[PDB]
């Protein structure tokens, strides 16, 4: 995957050898979805001058 | 009994200062008018669903009543009628130009 | 304060538009009730 | 009306959201903004994030 990743960036066919690792800081996605709700008409106010 | 042969038509509608500011040159002398008078409260001739007690504190979003005059006028002394559009608010003329529509 | 806008909103101004439309909303809910 | 939760984290509170157009700049153009306040304290004020 790293080899094709570098191929996408530059087009150079390169071998990949695992030699080390590090503790990075990432942000795992979670609950990334839209929501729809029905509002009680008493809890919402609209502009009367909307014609 | 024909709209095509009508020579003039007047329509009253509501608007706001921000709505008028959408066109940067269509209107002139906009600063001379006051935003307290010509309100829907003070215009019984205009029917609307807006409550009589309703108002907005922001001058930009203030609700005012505007009149448009659409029709044909003899704008030149030659004697030929031309289609024009005129708009006045609070007995102050702010727009006067020919019909822009083709 | 909260934003860099030169026309930043104020709480009273936002609430001013709230109770302004309140009588219209209250009357509508009467028929809904 | 009598229901409540002892945990402050899961406490139930009522919040208000203000959605609309405001002239955020002195130029004279309205912009869509969203504002949220709880207990007469403003906590959120930003433009509309939705495209």
């Amino acid at each position: 995957k790293e080899s094709v990743r570098f191929f996408d960036e530059t087009g150079q066919a390169t071998y990949a050898v695992q030699t080390g690792t590090t503790t990075t800081e990432v942000e795992v996605p979670l609950a990334n979805h839209p929501t729809v709700e029905m509002l009680n008409p008493e809890n919402i106010i609209i502009d009367p001058s909307c014609q | 009994g024909d709209i095509n042969k009508a020579m003039f038509a007047i329509v009253s509608f509501e608007t706001c200062k921000a709505d008028l500011l959408k066109e940067k040159d269509r209107y002139h002398n906009l600063n001379k008018i006051d935003w307290q008078s010509s309100a829907p409260v003070n215009e019984p001739d205009h029917a609307t669903t807006t409550p009589q007690e309703f108002q907005i504190s922001d001058p930009m979003r203030k609700r005012v009543v505007a009149y448009e005059y659409w029709g044909f006028w003899d704008i030149e002394g030659n004697g030929v009628l031309e289609p024009i559009v005129a708009t006045w608010i609070g007995s102050t003329l702010i727009r006067l130009e020919k019909n822009p529509y083709p | 304060k909260l934003t860099s806008w030169k026309n930043e909103l104020s709480l009273q101004a936002l609430k001013a538009d709230l109770d302004a439309a309140k009588p219209s909303h209250t009357a509508m809910m009467i028929k809904v009730k």
